RNA sequence: GAAAACCCGCUGUUACCCGUACCGUAAACCGACACAGGUGGUUGGGUUGAGUAUACUAAGGCGCUCG
RNA sequence: UGUAGGUAUAAGUAACGAUAAAGGGGGCGAGAACCCCCCUCGCCGAAAGACCAAGGUUUCCUGAUCAACGCUAAUCGGAUCAGGGUUAGUCGGGGCCUAAGGAUAAGCCGAAUGGCGAUCCGAUGGAAGAACCGGUUAAUAUUCCGGUACUGAUAC
RNA sequence: UAAGGGCAGACGGUGGAUGCCUAGGCUCUCGGAGGCGAAGAAGGACGUGAUAAGCUGCGAAAAGCUGCGGGAAUCGGCACAUACGAAUUGAUCCGCAGAUAUCCGAAUGGGGCAACCCGUCAGGCCCCUGACACAUGAAUUUUCAUGAGCGAACGCGGGGAACUGAAACAUCUCAUUACCCGUAGGAGAAGAAAACAAGUGAUUCCCUCAGUAGUGGCGAGCGAACGGGGAUUAGCCCAAACCGGCUUUGUAGUCGGGGUAAUAGCUUCGAUAGAUAUAGGAGAACCUACUGGAAAGUAUGGCCGAAGAGCAUGAAAGCUGCGUAUCCGACAUAUCCCUGAGUAGCGCGGGACACGAAUCCUGUGUGAAUGGCGGGGCCCAUCCCGUAAGGCUAAAUACUCCCGAGAGACCGAUAGUGAACCAGU
């Protein structure tokens, strides 16, 4: 279960193409990594493992609503 | 017995006369293994009236 | 219950004939020495002294039908050689 | 000359045996493909 | 399924050696579907001196049922049988040739 | 030139369970065979000898399932 | 060089599986080179004798049977059918312990199926709580019996 | 003179062809039903009979136990058996409802080489036995509920080849196939326009449009849609504005719950119970002669028919038997002011769309508007159509391990299933 738990982001699969259209599978990546964040609202400190999106998202709406909103949509589990 | 007889005793005494019919039985089967008996069906009928007793027994238990 | 039938054979009788308080039995399987001395006790109204055991596999057997060969098996068993004390009996024949 | 089968009853149930079989999904694979066929002899555990 | 005949039963033979010949019934062998007439379809049978001293045995064998039919207690002649529940609420059998209840 | 358990110091009345037959340098195991092969360990008398080599021979076992 | 079944030809031929070897007298039997008993001869004898383990699984003993099996015949058999036969407080194992390795916990990794990861499993090792002598069966014996002992729990 | 041989006929042997036969296959139709399992499954082990059990049934109550209904003389399963019993005070059997139901197996007290070894706590016996409880994981507040495993096809989803074709081969094809994995239901998926088009009006399926438009080393190939004709028909509910209740938080707010409000091409707030099925009851009508081992055959002469379907019977039967047409029948138990934001859009790399770079999707990086916004095959202007970033939804469609009833210008024992029988033996 390597994905992003606020966004729900995982990794995709596509073709590597050649100038000469030759196609090879290959998986596109997230841009994942474990970071901890200080929770003001609880006042205590969380380990997410999370994309950059992810980063985004929390810098934008705050880490209580993005963190509620990923319960809720199932990613946060 | 038959079983209108069986089921008219009561619990206590079916029960005793359950297990005078199981000792019975085994005291039969191995005198038969012994020496072969004139009936052979009496152990048959034997067998049936422990299962009937059983039967009755559960049907109080669980009535 | 466990006791299925006695053991009727030359070396049974001359086992009897010797001793005169040692008797067999063929019983279930899986009764132990106890089982099997607490039922003989409760049958036959005596005191058993001893048991001894053996296991015995049935043995493997031919069916024969009218096309061939069946492979079959009978049943598997165990021997009980019970001795009473001193003075007692047990009779097969009577009853 | 020493030939491929040299028996040992105890390699045999922990080579093929019913316990072996089941510990992997692909021995559970196994099992019930045989007894889609309807196979008397389930296993090496069945036989003696 | 219930026969048309029983033991007890006074029948006549309507088909084969035995045509036209009456007696009495001593056995059903129902999956078989045939029937035991007694002094009706004789054979010999070469029974070895095992026994318990041989010899050449006559004894009756089975006819099929189709071909046996109840007497008449009337007439005392073949007859197709049906059935009513004139007797206090019980079926019996009784003869389509004249109406009398097969006793 | 293992580990851990363990073990140190700090007069009656009873005795459960499974195996126990038979083959096992083989006619019974692995070799399609009553197959000149393969199969771990122990014991292995006397004379001769350095010897468990060699030759003969007790006990014991065999004359190898066509003449 | 097709497939199944059946039957030919080669042919009454190759061959009957170690060149350790047999001869005679009795017995039984319808039938004997081969079965049973006796005498003589020969071979092994650090084995081709006697045991344990693996493996096999009733082949063990007895009575009937000689169709098939036995590279011949057979009255014989590890063959067919039926009956019988394996007896433990002290022997062996298990119950206890851990090795390699395996399965796992907390955790880690990973499209899925899953892959890892210190307590448990796991003998080929360590503990086992503990005897011998003699006799006896057609077939078991440190197990049955007669002596002689010992060990562990349990009620005073 | 035929040792032997050749040819023909007759008669035998071997072998098992052929003919005739078969409920064992094959393909379907209609109607149901579409699961089983922690109340312990599928599938097994061991047992169980008067006598050894190979199958079948059953489970220490072990070819069986109890009750209600049906029925009326035999029954005690099969592998060419007897004995011995049961039964008109109604056996056996049939329908429905119950009782028992060892051990293994998800296996769940711990282990384990399946069908075994070893336990702990309470309770009843006397070293040793019989009845409990004792697994894990997500919910719930120790209690409670669910789950796990197996299994036909059909559905959805995650991964995903190659041989082959292109007369070599790499783009392309084979193919979003085989296969592996996950997970539903009686169906599933889809579905109510930010749609198609240049008037229609949600999905799904069928016939056409059409091998057309397109796409393509413009090769091999691939391949729509609009429209029309049918099957079927169905549309609804949240979020927000605003109004009150509670809780919490800041210093009247601001959140979070539950209540009202009302949801859009344009708005909105504010101002059934009888029947059916699962046992059953009745159910017409034939004589004489010939042939023959035996008539159902043939020849006469009769009868029934809402019954002249069929099977069996010593040969081919409307009137011999079971049946058939038709009518009757159930004690149970089942079934029927606001307007959705890391969004719309955009760059880079890819994918799915018929399409090999418009519409749709996104790994990475960014990023609006709130009458405004999106589409009409690339971009602009006009015009037209629609109103995304919330959800649900029957029917017409797909399938057959299973049950019931039917059918065939399908097979007939080297055929038809591998398996008509001892067969996944
Ligand atoms: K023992
Ligand atoms: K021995
Ligand atoms: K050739
Ligand atoms: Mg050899
Ligand atoms: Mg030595
Ligand atoms: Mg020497
Ligand atoms: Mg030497
Ligand atoms: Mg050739
Ligand atoms: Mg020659
Ligand atoms: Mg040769
Ligand atoms: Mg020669
Ligand atoms: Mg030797
Ligand atoms: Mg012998
Ligand atoms: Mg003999
Ligand atoms: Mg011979
Ligand atoms: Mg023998
Ligand atoms: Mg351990
Ligand atoms: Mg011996
Ligand atoms: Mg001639
Ligand atoms: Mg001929
Ligand atoms: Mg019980
Ligand atoms: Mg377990
Ligand atoms: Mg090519
Ligand atoms: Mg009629
Ligand atoms: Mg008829
Ligand atoms: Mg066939
Ligand atoms: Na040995
Ligand atoms: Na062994
Ligand atoms: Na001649
Ligand atoms: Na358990
Ligand atoms: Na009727
Ligand atoms: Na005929």
């Amino acid at each position: 279960s390597k994905i992003c738990q606020i966004t729900g982001k995982k990794a995709m699969v596509g073709n590597n193409v050649s100038h000469s259209k030759r196609r090879t599978k290959r998986v596109f990546d997230v841009n994942l990594f474990r970071k901890k964040f200080y929770w003001v609202e609880q006042d205590c400190w969380v380990v997410l493992r999370i994309s950059a999106a992810g980063l985004r998202l929390i810098n934008k709406i705050g880490l209580d609503a993005a963190i509620k909103r990923a319960a809720e949509k199932g990613f946060l589990n | 017995m038959k079983i209108a007889e069986i089921k008219e005793l009561a619990t206590k005494e079916l029960q005793e006369r359950l297990d005078a019919e199981v000792a019975a039985y085994d005291q039969m089967r191995i005198n038969h293994a012994v020496s072969p008996l004139d009936s052979p069906a009496k152990l048959k009928h034997q067998r049936r009236m422990i299962a009937q007793m059983k039967t009755v027994l559960r049907q109080r238990e669980l009535n | 219950g466990i006791i299925i039938k006695p053991i009727i054979s030359e070396k049974m009788t001359a086992v009897t004939e010797k001793m005169s308080e040692r008797y067999g039995f063929r019983v279930s399987p899986n009764a132990n020495k106890i089982e099997i001395k607490k039922a003989v006790e409760a049958m036959y109204n005596v005191k058993v002294e001893d048991v001894n055991t053996m296991r015995y596999d049935g043995k493997r057997k031919n069916r024969y039908t009218k096309s061939g060969l069946i492979r079959g098996k009978e049943a598997s068993f165990k021997k009980a050689i019970v001795t009473l004390k001193k003075g007692e009996t047990i009779d097969f024949f009577s009853n | 000359m020493k030939r491929t089968y040299q028996p040992s009853n105890r390699k045999r149930l922990n080579k093929h045996g019913f316990r072996s079989r089941m510990a992997t999904a692909n021995g559970r694979r196994v099992l019930a493909a045989r007894r889609a066929k309807g196979r008397a002899k389930l296993t090496v555990s069945d036989e003696f | 399924s219930k026969l048309h005949i029983k033991k007890g039963d006074t029948v006549m033979v309507i088909s084969g050696e035995d045509k036209g010949h009456s007696g009495r019934v001593l056995e059903v062998l129902v999956k078989e579907q045939r029937a035991i007439v007694e002094g009706l379809n004789m054979i010999k049978k070469h029974a070895k001196p095992s026994a318990k001293q041989g010899g050449i045995i006559s004894k009756e064998a089975p006819i099929h049922i189709s071909n046996l039919n109840v007497v008449d207690p009337k007439t005392g002649k073949a007859t197709r049988i049906g059935r009513r529940l004139n007797e206090n609420g019980k079926l019996v059998r009784y003869a389509k040739k004249s109406g009398e209840e097969i006793k």
